[PDB]
RNA sequence: AAGGUAAGUAUCGUUCCA
C-alpha cells in the first residue's frame, strides 16, 4: 500500500523535467489563453534525453470504486 | 530615474504599433 | 528586477509605459586575471535607454486583414497550381507566409487538424465558457487551435534583453557572481524543490 | 498539407539476428528492407544534442546509410526540410550502394531535380532496382513513363 | 556576518542568515588566512621573510567593521625597501618608500552592492581609514590590506609591497577565488538556495538503493562494453613491452534467462580508424539494436541497463525507434568485464576469423532447482570474485577434485550445498582481497557494505577539510612551519642522505 | 571610471543569428548542388522498342558459346609486471567529448584507486593541494611499446 | 512619528525602595 501511495504521488520523470525551466533561453510562450505555462526542459532543445520522455502508466486518471459501481447500475 | 511607469500619453508622436515587430 | 524574463530569474512583466532606466542599471565589472575591468551598455554617449512597450509588438488590425487576405490569395494560388503539378505542399514555400494571416498559416499544419474540420461553432462555446469555468479567460475571443495565437513575442523579448545590458547587464544586478558558475550556459532553474 | 485541405476545411538497420548440447549458438546474418516515410514521427526531445550526435557519427561511421536517413528524417520533421536535401545530397556519396539512400533523396527532392537524383542513382545501381519505378511515377508524361520503362528494360 | 541590511527585508534576513549558518563568516576568513599564510611559507626565504606569525586575535574580528587589526604578519629576515601604498593591478611602484621589519597584511571580506561593488575603491577607502586611524592596531606603517568581495567574487588589495610580494600575492588569490573550501561551500549554499545548478540531468541509476526493484518479471538487458578493443600487452623480463590487439565482446546479459549474447569483435574493424573510441561506442549500439529488432515483440527489452556512462548516449539514438524502452544507467561498478576472462569464454573469441554473434546461457542448470532472483546473485558473486582473481577463484570452482563440467554447460556442475559452500568461500575471498586492498579488518565491514563492496560501491574521502558545515574556537586554530621544533625535526631528517651527492 | 568596450551578448540575437547563418549555409549549399547535379529519337518508338528487347536478348546468345597503433596508455611503465601479459582494455569517453583515446585495464586501475582512497585516509609549488582539484600519469605508447 | 526592538542566560557596578 505504502509502494503505491509512492507511485502514485512519485516525480514522474515527465513531471520532474517540467519543473527544471532551464537558464537563459527565451521560448515562445506557448498556451496563449495562460502564459505562465511553460514545460521547461519537457520537449526543450536545451538538455535532457534524446529520446522522447514517455509518458507513465502509474498516474493515469482512475474512477472511484462507488462511482464505477453506479456506472455499471446504470447501464 | 525614478522606477515608476511614466504614461506613454503624449509619446507617440514618431511611432507605429507594427514597426520594430516584422 | 521586474522586466527581466523569467528564466533569467525576473517575471518577465510586459509593460505599456514610458519606463526610464538610470544609466546606474547598465554597468558591470568583470575580475579577470590580469585585473578588473568595467563595462557600459551605450558605450556612445547617447541618450537614456527605455524599456521596449508592448505597444511597438502588436500588428494593427488593419494590416493583419490585408496581410490575411493577400496571403490567402497566395496559398490559393499556390494550391490550386500544387494540384496541377501533383504534390503536396511543404514549409518550404508557405515559410514566407508563416505566422501571417488572420487564420495563421502554421494552422494548416497542426496535428489535429482533421479533427478540427469537425469543430463547427468553436467560438460560440468558447464565449459562453464563463457560464461553466470561475476564472473568466482573457482570450474569450479567440481558440489557440483554430486560427492560431495572433500575436508574437520573441521581438519584444529580444528588445528587452538588449535594452536591460544582455545576460551580464541583468547578471550584474543578480547573486550570479557569487555563485560562481563558469559561463551561464547549461544551467537550469528548479522551479520546485523536492522537500 | 493535403492539396484538398483548404482555410476553412525510423532509424532503419541494416543487420538481422535469427533465434536458433552445444553451448555456442552461433545466427545467421539477415539484411533487412528499406524504411519508407513513417507516420509515427517526431518522438524526439533535445534536438541540438541528437543532431550533434548523428553528426557525430556520420563521419565516425560514414559507411552505415541509416545514419544519413536517421539524420534525414530528423531534420525533416523539425522543419529545416531543405538543410536536409543538402545533406541527403551530400551523404549519398558515402554509401552509394544502399537503395535506401537513393529513396529518400528521390522522396526528399521536388520537381525536375527529383529527376536528376533518380536518373543518377541508375548510374551506380543499374541492376535489379525499385529505383526505375520511382522514376516511372516520379516524373509526369506517359511518354517519358515509357522511356523509363523502356531504359528498365 | 558582515553583510548589512538597507532595510527589514525578513525574506532576505532569513535567507541570508541560512546562508551563512555554521560561522561560515568566521571560518571563511580563516580560510583564506591560513592558505595564504601557507603561500607565504614556501616563499619566505626568497623574500626574505624570517618568520610568518598568525597571532591570536578576537574571534570576531572577521565582521567587525568599524575597527580593524592585523592577522598575519612578516618579520623580516633583514630589512626591506618598502613601496608606496598601491592597488593589487597597479605595476608602478619603485619600491623605494622607506625600510620595516614588520610587515603586516590585513583580509577583509564584504558582501557587496550592487553600485558599491568597486572592491579595490573599499580597499584602498578602509586601509587610509585604518592606517590613519586612533583605534585600528596595525605594528608597522608598511602593511596592505586585502578585499575580498563575497557577493561578486571579486578580490583586490591596497597597501605597501616588499619585492616580489605582489606578483606573489596575485598568483596566491587567484589559486584561492577557483579553489577554496570555505568559499567552496559559500558558493554551494548560494547555489542550493536559488536552486540554479549545473548539469546534473535526473536518470534513474543503478545503485546499491535501487538495486531491488531490478529483480522484476519484466526482462532487463546488461549492455555491457567494455570489452569491445583491447590489446594483450606484456613487458617481457628484458625486452621492451609488445603489444597484440586481439577480439572483444559485446555483453547483451539477460537476468531473466540467461541468454549471454556475445557479437566477437574483429580486430579487422579498426582499419586504421582515428576516433577509435567513438566507433567502439556505436559499434555497439548498433548491435544492440539490431539484436532488439531481432528479438519478437514480447522478449523485447523493456529496460536496459548500462555498465558504462559512455553507452547511455548512443543508445537513445540505437533506441529512437523504441520509446517504450527504458535505458537506466548504472552508477554500480558491476563486473562483467571480467566474464570474457573464464576459459570457456575466451578461447572462443581469441580465435575467429570474422565475426558474428553468437548466443550463450550462463546459467546452466540452476533455473532447474533455484529462482532466478538469487540465480543472478550467484552469478554476480562469482563474478565479482573472478575479477578479483582468477586463479584462486578457480580453485575454489573446483572444491572436489572430479569438478564435472561437460561443453554443454559452464559452470562446474555441483548441487546446492556444495553451491553454499562455494559462495560462502568466494564471499570470504572478495571481502579478504578488498580488506588487504584498503588495510580494513574484514569483520568491521557491516553487512551493508559488504553489499556495497560485491556490487561495486566503494567511496573516499579527498574533500575531508570540507567538513565546515559541523573563548570562541574560531581564530584558536594555530599555523605550522618547519621554524617550530617539529618542523625542524623534520628537516633534520634526511640530512645524512643528502651528504652523498656534493659538489665542490 | 572609464567603461572599456566590449560587445553585449543576447541569448535571441546569438540563436536568431546562428539559425539564419544556417540558412544562408544551406541556401549557398544548395546553389553549389544545383550546378553539381543540373549538368545531367527512341523515346516513344514501339516498334523500335521491340527492335531493342530483341538485341537485347540476342547479345547474351552473342555472350554465350595490427601492430601500427599511436594510442596511450594511462598507467606507469612501472605499474607493469614481467614475464606475464596483461589485458588492456579501452576508458570510457563520451561520444560529443573529443578527448584522446585511453586504453587502461580495469585491475591496475582498481588497484590505483584503492591506494589512492588508502593514501587520502592516512592524511586523517604554490597552493598545489588546491591547485591539484583545479588542474593524469601516463606514457605515449608507439611502435607495439615504449 | 512612523510603519527598522531577535529573543536569551551568565556575572559586576549602581541606585531607589521593602
Amino acid at each position: 500500500r505504502y509502494r503505491k501511495m509512492k507511485e502514485r504521488l512519485g516525480l514522474t520523470e515527465i513531471r520532474k523535467q517540467a519543473n527544471r525551466m532551464s537558464f537563459g533561453e527565451i521560448e515562445e510562450d506557448a498556451y496563449q489563453e495562460d502564459l505562465g505555462f511553460s514545460l521547461g526542459h519537457l520537449g526543450k532543445s536545451g538538455s535532457g534525453r534524446v529520446r522522447q520522455t514517455q509518458v507513465n502508466e502509474a498516474t493515469k486518471a482512475r474512477i472511484s470504486k462507488t462511482l464505477q459501481r453506479t456506472l455499471q447500475k446504470q447501464s | 530615474p525614478t522606477g515608476e511607469v511614466l504614461s506613454l500619453v503624449g509619446k507617440l508622436e514618431g511611432t507605429r504599433m507594427g514597426d520594430k515587430a516584422q | 528586477v521586474f522586466y527581466t524574463p523569467k528564466e533569467l530569474g525576473g517575471l518577465g512583466m510586459l509593460s505599456m509605459g514610458h519606463v526610464l532606466i538610470p544609466q546606474s542599471d547598465l554597468r558591470w565589472s568583470k575580475q579577470t586575471d590580469v585585473g578588473i575591468t568595467h563595462f557600459r551598455s551605450g558605450m556612445s554617449h547617447e541618450e537614456d535607454q527605455l524599456i521596449p512597450n508592448l505597444y511597438r509588438y502588436i500588428q494593427p488590425w488593419e494590416s493583419e486583414f490585408i496581410d490575411s487576405q493577400r496571403v490567402w490569395a497566395e496559398y490559393a494560388l499556390k494550391r490550386q497550381e500544387a494540384i496541377a503539378q501533383n504534390r503536396r505542399l511543404t514549409l518550404e514555400d508557405l515559410e514566407d507566409s508563416w505566422d501571417r494571416g488572420i487564420p495563421r498559416i502554421n494552422t494548416l499544419f497542426q496535428k489535429d487538424r482533421h479533427t478540427l474540420a469537425y469543430d463547427k461553432g468553436w467560438r460560440v462555446r468558447t464565449d459562453f465558457k464563463q457560464y461553466q469555468v470561475l476564472k473568466q479567460n482573457p482570450f474569450w475571443w479567440t481558440h489557440q487551435r483554430h486560427d492560431g495565437k495572433l500575436w508574437n513575442l520573441n521581438n519584444y523579448r529580444t528588445d528587452m534583453i538588449q535594452a536591460l545590458g544582455g545576460v551580464e547587464g541583468i547578471l550584474e544586478h543578480t547573486l550570479f557572481k557569487g555563485t560562481y558558475f563558469p559561463t551561464w550556459e547549461g544551467l537550469f532553474w528548479e522551479k520546485a524543490s523536492g522537500f | 498539407v493535403d492539396p484538398r485541405q483548404t482555410q476553412f476545411g525510423r532509424n532503419t538497420l541494416m543487420d538481422m539476428r535469427l533465434s536458433q548440447q552445444t553451448v555456442v549458438d552461433p545466427k545467421g546474418y539477415l539484411t533487412d528492407l528499406n524504411s519508407m516515410i513513417p507516420t509515427h514521427g517526431g518522438d524526439i526531445n533535445d534536438i541540438k544534442k541528437a543532431r550533434l550526435l548523428l553528426k557525430s557519427v556520420r563521419e565516425t561511421n560514414p559507411h552505415h546509410p541509416p545514419a544519413w536517413i536517421a539524420s534525414a528524417r530528423l531534420e525533416e520533421v523539425t522543419g529545416k526540410l531543405q538543410v536536409a536535401r543538402n545533406l541527403i545530397m551530400k551523404g549519398t556519396e558515402m554509401c552509394p550502394k544502399s537503395e535506401d539512400v537513393w529513396l529518400e533523396a528521390a522522396r526528399l527532392q521536388p520537381g525536375d531535380t527529383a529527376k536528376a537524383v533518380v536518373a543518377q542513382a541508375v548510374r551506380h545501381l543499374p541492376q535489379s532496382v525499385r529505383i526505375y519505378i520511382r522514376a516511372a511515377e516520379l516524373e509526369t508524361d506517359i511518354r517519358a513513363k515509357k522511356r523509363v520503362l523502356r531504359k528498365a528494360l | 556576518t558582515g553583510i548589512f541590511m538597507h532595510g527589514k527585508i525578513p525574506t532576505l534576513k532569513i535567507s541570508l542568515i541560512q546562508i551563512f549558518r555554521a560561522h561560515l563568516w568566521q571560518k571563511i576568513h580563516e580560510s583564506i588566512v591560513m592558505d595564504l599564510c601557507q603561500v607565504f611559507d614556501q616563499e619566505l626565504d626568497a623574500l626574505e621573510i624570517e618568520t610568518v606569525q598568525k597571532e591570536t586575535i578576537h574571534p570576531r574580528k572577521s565582521y567587525k567593521m568599524n575597527s580593524s587589526c592585523a592577522d598575519i604578519l612578516l618579520f623580516a629576515s633583514y630589512k626591506w625597501n618598502v613601496s608606496r601604498p598601491s592597488l593589487l593591478a597597479d605595476s608602478k611602484d619603485v619600491m623605494d618608500s622607506t625600510t620595516t621589519q614588520k610587515y603586516w597584511i590585513d583580509i577583509q571580506l564584504r558582501w557587496g552592492d550592487y553600485d558599491s561593488h568597486d572592491i579595490e575603491r573599499y580597499a584602498r577607502a578602509k586601509f587610509l581609514d585604518y592606517t590613519t586611524d586612533n583605534m585600528s592596531i596595525y605594528p608597522s606603517p608598511t602593511g596592505v590590506l586585502i578585499a575580498i568581495d563575497l557577493a561578486y567574487n571579486l578580490h583586490s588589495a591596497y597597501g605597501n609591497w616588499f619585492p616580489g610580494s605582489k606578483p606573489l600575492i596575485q598568483q596566491a588569490m587567484a589559486k584561492i577565488m577557483k579553489a577554496n573550501p570555505a568559499l567552496y561551500v559559500l558558493r554551494e549554499r548560494i547555489r542550493k538556495g536559488l536552486q540554479l545548478y549545473s548539469s546534473e540531468p535526473t536518470e534513474p541509476y543503478l545503485s546499491s538503493q535501487n538495486y531491488g526493484e531490478l529483480f522484476s518479471n519484466q526482462i532487463i538487458w546488461f549492455v555491457d562494453d567494455t570489452n569491445v578493443y583491447r590489446v594483450t600487452i606484456h613487458k617481457t623480463f628484458e625486452g621492451n613491452l609488445t603489444t597484440k590487439p586481439i577480439n572483444g565482446a559485446i555483453f547483451i546479459f539477460n537476468p531473466r534467462t540467461g541468454q549471454l549474447f556475445l557479437k566477437i569483435i574483429h580486430t579487422s574493424v579498426w582499419a586504421g580508424q582515428k576516433r577509435l573510441g567513438q566507433l567502439a561506442k556505436w559499434k555497439t549500439a548498433e548491435e544492440v539494436a539490431a539484436l532488439i529488432r531481432s528479438l519478437p515483440v514480447e522478449e523485447q527489452p523493456k529496460q536496459i541497463i548500462v555498465t558504462r556512462k559512455g553507452m547511455l548516449d548512443p543508445l537513445e539514438v540505437h533506441l529512437l525507434d523504441f520509446p517504450n524502452i527504458v535505458i537506466k544507467g548504472s552508477e554500480l561498478q558491476l563486473p562483467f568485464q571480467a566474464c570474457l576472462k573464464v576459459e570457456k569464454f575466451g578461447d572462443l573469441i581469441l580465435k575467429a576469423t570474422e565475426p558474428q554473434m553468437v548466443l550463450f546461457n550462463l546459467y546452466d542448470d540452476w533455473l532447474k532447482t533455484i529462482s532466478s532472483y538469487t540465480a543472478f546473485s550467484r552469478l554476480i558473486l562469482i563474478l565479482r570474485a573472478l575479477h578479483v582473481n582468477n586463479d584462486r577463484a578457480k580453485v575454489i570452482l573446483k572444491p572436489d577434485k572430479t569438478t564435472i563440467t561437460e561443453p554443454h554447460h559452464i559452470w562446474p556442475t555441483l548441487t546446492d550445498e556444495e553451491w553454499i559452500k562455494v559462495e560462502v568461500q568466494l564471499k570470504d575471498l572478495i571481502l579478504a582481497d578488498y580488506g588487504k586492498k584498503n588495510n580494513v579488518n574484514v569483520a568491521s565491514l557491516t553487512q551493508s557494505e559488504i553489499r556495497d563492496i560485491i556490487l561495486g560501491m566503494e567511496i573516499s574521502a579527498p574533500s575531508q577539510q570540507r567538513q565546515q558545515i559541523a573563548t570562541s574556537n574560531y581564530e584558536t586554530q594555530t599555523f605550522s612551519s618547519k621554524t617550530e621544533w617539529r618542523v625542524r625535526a623534520i628537516s633534520a631528517a634526511n640530512l645524512h642522505l643528502r651528504t652523498n651527492h656534493i659538489y665542490v | 571610471e572609464e567603461p572599456v568596450t566590449a560587445d553585449v551578448i543576447n541569448p535571441m540575437a546569438l540563436r536568431q543569428r546562428e539559425e539564419l547563418r544556417e540558412k544562408l549555409a544551406a541556401a549557398k549549399e544548395k546553389r553549389l548542388l544545383n550546378q553539381k547535379l543540373g549538368k545531367i529519337p527512341w523515346l516513344d518508338d514501339t516498334a523500335a522498342w521491340i527492335e531493342r528487347s530483341r538485341q537485347l536478348q540476342k547479345e547474351k546468345d552473342l555472350a554465350e558459346k595490427r601492430d601500427l597503433q599511436g594510442l596511450t596508455v594511462e598507467h606507469a611503465i612501472d605499474s607493469f609486471r614481467e614475464g606475464e601479459t596483461m589485458i588492456l582494455t579501452l576508458k570510457d569517453k563520451g561520444v560529443l567529448q573529443e578527448e584522446e583515446d585511453v586504453l587502461v585495464n580495469v585491475n591496475l586501475v582498481d588497484k590505483e584507486r584503492a591506494e589512492k582512497n588508502v593514501e587520502l585516509r592516512k592524511k586523517k609549488a604554490q597552493q598545489k593541494p588546491r591547485s591539484i582539484l583545479s588542474k593524469p600519469h601516463s606514457f605515449r605508447l608507439e611502435q607495439g611499446g615504449t
